[PDB]
């Protein structure tokens, strides 16, 4: 199963 | 890429489980059974996991 990593709301 | 750039639940663009059948994006914890890590094999989003189309 695939996963992306983009703009999570840490900043 | 061919799916959303953030978890449809959070609008947060973390590690998003790329639904194998559709461009839906979720966190493994924003599903029904929360996953400690991204699944092995064909993962489907809650939208795709409905076998019975409720036409009525
Ligand atoms: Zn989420
Ligand atoms: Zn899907």
């Amino acid at each position: 199963a695939r996963t992306k990593q983009t703009a999570r709301k840490s900043t | 890429d061919h799916h959303m750039e953030f978890c449809r639940v959070c609008k947060d663009g973390g590690e998003l489980l790329c639904c194998d059948t559709c461009p839906s994006s979720y966190h493994i914890h924003c599903l029904n059974p929360p996953l400690p890590e991204i699944p092995n094999g064909e993962w489907l989003c809650p939208r795709c996991t409905c076998p019975a189309l409720k036409g009525k």
